[PDB]
């Protein structure tokens, strides 16, 4: 009388047939996400084929195919971004709650449209009152995540998110989409910060919340680490994961949290070292060597390894913007120790490319004797976007796990470094910032 | 096995034969292997040129995965075809194709002194076109200066020069002044993004229309190649069909012992099995063990 | 996908919208019941608000499994939908089997009905060509190769005339 | 034999990817 | 179904050259 | 000699260029070269023996590497 697999037959004989229209897969694939049909694949496959071949679109159906989309956790490029033809198309027939759902869940895929969230943007900042603000925090994460680096929405909903007390679920998807910004207004994440006060009904909100404040490099909440160190079996492995990195990055020494963290991490890992991404592992390398936190003695060395594989990967896809960054503090640094003509500067520039310990590639390392010092250079892309320009968390994640290594990193930013008017003051600088950090060289 | 810097590209790639070499090296990793030490060597030439040979092994696996939007009406499934190639080159290690395609154009004319040698030695990378307007506006000048037009900037020929070069701009459909507002960004960020909400949007309909362009080449290929074909009679299509077949497996069994023909040989055999396999099941499609 | 999704008993489809697959929920505060009713089957779980977070947490990642690949599939469908539109002006073809007979064959020039023989020959011919599908899986391989050299760029895969345009007129109207 | 993976079976075929490394393992030793 | 594989790059940023109509639909619908 | 540069000369870059450039005229030979100015070449020098052109410039090196990749890139 009450039999899942009997009806998960009768919706695969549903969306099999030739004439599934709108309404049909929609409803398809919200009684999919309704009964958490993860383990079965083909037939998920099934219901985002005959979704992105139907035609017709209305604003129900549209918004409930990309509700059990972004809820069931399925992804699929090409379904979904060929979803935004609807959304742009009925983004006047949208109600409020139907657009924030559409754009959160078109922003979630990466869907890369920059007139539905321009549209969106425009709509939600014209009618800004009467969107409640988890609607304007499901706006918020979708035109961040979707490439958009919008800012007048950062402001126009930071103004509702001080205003008006907003749910910890509404202030998590602020934080996160804030992160991805890249914003740090302490004056609005401060007022995002207060509702992390009554508990947390999900983990993926504190996890989120974690990852933003330690993105954005402020502090720990003391409830939102409770929460996790409460709720830390409702995450997945790669949720935990940034969890405890953005712990970490925030300044956290409750280490009980960093251990029930770590402890459904690293069954995940024992069980299937392959199922992480390197980004992820080095993510947990950074909240293993920064919190002082144990792993198993499989485990740490193999974030050892990884984390190194994640920078030498970082450091061949450099965006050449960079690169010509640390071309410019490489020289100064080679003639802040000293170099008034060329060859010595480029035999003191092409001789700080010394090999890191875990097999990574350092730009600019420095030994005088036992004392290694490391520059940092910081381009524009591991800065906050807003007009005081600090850099971000994993900026200071990388200077912290270098120091465990024994390098002192002095970190230079490129706001300052590249408004100094000639290569001497450039010299003064970087002399000031390894100075500031290790004043023996 | 992975020669430890193709490993490297292929951490941020996606594709199944690339991510299977990424999980076997993390799999021979986690038994207690070492990772070797990156090549603190190899000077900037042969730097670019292994940039250029590895990024192309992200990207040629990566396009074949790419859906083409043939004879689809819209402008999503462009706009999805155009994001997942941004995608890709942003998977292979390349940057935004504005800059990217900027940083080739002062990479070829870093040292041409005059217009003439920009506008000659960039001239594939720009529209045969908008390079013969450069050049009418570039003679139009000279014809007053009778001087070669400095690429300086300051200099009064080239400030005469540009008040028509945006002329040709604008007149060619794109705005200058926008995409230089853009580039030269601005102080305050509640004029910056109203730039950037202007800029963003003249870039989706470049590449939307770019992508369109490449999509209309491969329909009006793909009709010329039907309209072709549909000529003939069956037996010269089955015939020369095989032959090319015959011709085409016989370059990979000619090659022995090389990567490329054994895996030519282990793709003819996969293709045998999913026929096979569609054959012993029709209405299900191919059998995937979950 | 991103790592965190914020969906889930949260302004949520509160019912369905076609009758092939009737659902309905009960909106509490805590939990909710639901029951979906599709036919001659039905099924009424209980989950939480705590259940749907914990689903977005496995990510699904459907890929299709193509024959030879998704870029020759894409090919090959669109040879097979221009094929079709040419089927589709092979099927308003007159018919000529009740012209055949002998009360056709006599009343008519010899030369004519030599012509008219020959145009049902090359009816057969065209029809016999448009309908062999198994040859547009090798058509649509010799469009793949001049297409991926042309994405296998030195500046970028999705580049093209019109970015190369605006990028030069933002490098030629700048100061050097 | 059959039914051999879903991670073996979404491998795009007949693309280059090899004569690009095989181009690129004789290049690169004989240009360095 | 199976095509020559090439290993070699497009330098240029050019016109993605559209072939012309050809007339199929016009000699069969003669 | 003269010896046609992209950049004007330092004190140690000078006598490392005496240095590179005494491996090319077959004695203890005092090489008294000129120096000229050449923004087209992207580094490196020119020496102008005015008998033979020796040509340790980098936009020659550049154009020398791509024929050479250009024709192996032929050869496979």
């Amino acid at each position: 009388e009450n039999d899942v697999p009997a009806i998960l037959k009768e919706i695969d004989s549903l969306v099999s047939r030739e004439a599934v229209s709108a309404k049909e897969v929609s409803d398809a694939a919200v009684a999919l996400t309704y009964l958490q049909v993860k383990a079965n694949r083909r037939l998920w496959g099934k219901v985002l084929e005959k979704a992105g071949a139907a035609q017709d679109y209305d604003a129900a159906s549209l918004t409930n195919l990309l509700w059990a989309i972004n809820t069931g956790g399925v992804e699929h490029f090409k379904t979904v971004a060929e979803l935004a033809g609807p959304a742009v198309s009925l983004l006047p027939s949208l109600s409020p709650v139907q657009l924030s759902i559409v754009v959160e869940a078109l922003g979630g895929a990466g869907v890369k449209n920059y007139e539905l969230y321009n549209k969106a943007s425009a709509v939600v900042v014209s009618k800004i009152g009467e969107f409640k603000p988890a609607e304007i925090a499901r706006v918020l994460y979708g035109v961040a995540f979707g490439g958009v680096n919008d800012v007048a929405l950062a402001k126009a909903a930071g103004k509702v998110f001080a205003s008006t007390e907003v749910d910890s679920r509404t202030a998590a998807q602020a934080l996160y989409a804030l992160a991805k910004l890249g914003r740090a207004d302490k004056a609005t994440v401060d007022a995002l910060l207060k509702s992390f006060k009554k508990g947390t009904e999900s983990a993926s909100d504190a996890a989120a919340a974690s990852f933003a404040l330690g993105s954005l490099s402020f502090k720990a909440e003391k409830a939102i680490v409770d929460a996790l160190k409460a709720s830390a079996g409702d995450l997945a492995p790669a949720q935990a994961v940034e969890a405890a990195y953005g712990l970490a990055l925030s300044g956290a020494t409750d280490a009980e949290a960093f251990k029930a963290l770590f402890g459904v991490v690293a069954p995940a890992i024992e069980k299937a070292p392959d199922a992480l991404e390197v980004s992820s592992l080095a993510q947990l390398h950074v909240a293993s060597t920064i919190s002082g936190a144990k792993l198993p003695a499989a485990v740490g060395s193999f974030v050892a390894k990884a984390f190194g594989l994640a920078a030498d990967a970082a450091r061949l896809k450099r965006s050449s913007a960079e690169s010509a960054l640390v071309a410019d503090v490489a020289a100064a640094t080679a003639v802040a120790f000293g170099a008034q003509y060329r060859p010595e500067v480029a035999s003191a520039v092409a001789s700080y490319v010394k090999t890191a310990p875990d097999g990574s590639v350092l730009d600019i390392a420095i030994t005088k004797g036992d004392a290694k010092v490391l520059v940092q250079a910081v381009p524009s892309s591991l800065l906050t976007s807003t007009t005081p320009a600090k850099p971000l968390g994993h900026v200071a994640a990388y200077s912290k796990v270098r120091e465990a290594q024994g390098y002192a990193v002095a970190v230079v930013p490129a706001n300052e470094f590249e408004a100094l008017p000639d290569q001497k003051a450039k010299a003064q600088y970087v002399l000031a910032a390894i100075k500031k950090v290790a004043p023996s060289f | 096995a992975v020669s430890k810097k193709e490993v490297l590209y292929f951490l941020s790639s996606k594709d199944a034969e690339s991510s299977t070499a990424v999980k076997s090296y993390l799999k021979s990793l986690y038994a207690g292997a070492q990772v070797e030490a990156t090549e603190t060597d190899a000077s900037e030439l042969i730097a670019q040129l292994e940039k250029k040979y590895l990024s192309a092994q992200v990207v040629e696996p990566g396009v074949h995965n790419i859906a083409l939007p043939l004879g689809e009406s819209g402008s999503a499934p462009v706009k999805r075809y155009a994001a997942e190639l941004f995608n890709l080159g942003a998977q292979a290690g390349f940057e935004c194709p504005f800059i990217e395609v900027s940083k080739k154009f002062g990479q070829e004319t870093a040292t041409s002194e005059t217009v003439k040698d920009v506008l000659n030695k960039t001239k594939s990378y720009v529209s045969a076109d908008y390079n013969a307007a450069l050049n009418e506006v570039l003679s139009s000048v000279e014809a007053e200066i009778n001087g070669p037009v400095l690429f300086d900037g300051k200099t009064e020929g080239f400030k005469k020069f540009a008040a028509k070069a945006k002329a040709v701009a604008v007149s060619r459909g794109l705005p200058a002044d926008t995409i230089l507002a853009y580039c030269a960004g601005s102080a305050n960020e509640d004029a910056a993004d109203k730039v950037s909400k202007e800029f963003f949007t003249w870039f989706e309909s470049a590449y939307t229309a770019d992508a369109a362009a490449e999509v209309k080449a491969i329909e009006a290929e793909a009709a010329s190649i039907l309209d072709r074909h549909l000529a003939k009679p069956v037996a010269q299509i089955r015939k020369e069909q095989a032959s090319a077949y015959a011709s085409l497996l016989k370059r990979a069994e000619t090659a022995k012992g090389a990567k490329w023909a054994e895996k030519y040989l282990e793709d003819v055999k996969a293709v045998q099995w999913f026929d096979a396999s569609v054959a012993e099941a029709p209405a299900s499609g191919p059998k995937v063990a979950a | 996908l991103t790592t965190f999704t914020f969906s889930g008993l949260q302004d949520a489809p509160v019912a369905a919208l076609s009758g092939s697959i009737k659902l309905n929920v009960a909106a509490k505060a805590g939990k909710a019941e639901v029951t979906v009713a599709a036919g001659a089957a039905k099924a009424a779980t209980q989950v939480s608000a705590a259940a749907l977070r914990k689903l977005s947490g496995s990510k699904i990642s459907l890929a299709e499994v193509a024959r030879i690949s998704v870029l020759h599939s894409s090919i090959q469908n669109y040879l097979l939908s221009l094929s079709n539109e040419r089927y589709q002006l092979l099927s308003q073809w007159p018919d000529f089997t009740t012209m055949y007979g002998k009360d056709f064959y006599y009343r008519a020039h010899p030369e004519d009905l030599k012509k008219f023989y020959d145009a049902a020959d090359e009816y057969y011919k065209l029809y016999e060509t448009v309908t062999e599908f198994d040859s547009l899986s090798a058509l649509a391989s010799q469009v793949v190769p001049n297409y991926a050299a042309r994405r296998r760029s030195t500046v970028h895969p999705a580049i093209g005339s019109t970015v190369a345009d605006g990028a030069f007129t933002n490098f030629l109207l700048s100061k050097q | 034999a059959d039914a051999k993976a879903l991670d073996e079976l979404r491998k795009p075929k007949f693309s280059s990817k090899y004569l690009i490394q095989h181009v690129s393992q004789k290049l690169i030793p004989a240009v360095k | 179904y199976l095509a020559p594989l090439r290993s070699d790059f497009t330098e240029e940023i050019t016109a993605p050259k559209v072939a012309s109509a050809s007339n199929l639909v016009n000699e069969w619908n003669n | 000699c003269t010896v046609i540069t992209a950049e004007p000369l330092d004190k140690l870059e000078r006598v490392e260029l005496t240095k590179k450039a005494e491996k090319f005229v077959d004695a203890g030979f005092k090489l008294v070269m000129q120096e000229k100015i050449d923004k087209k070449l992207l580094g490196g020098f020119v020496i102008e023996f005015s008998d033979r052109r020796v040509d340790m410039s980098t936009a020659k090196k550049v154009e020398e590497f791509n024929n050479f990749v250009n024709k192996l890139v032929l050869s496979i």
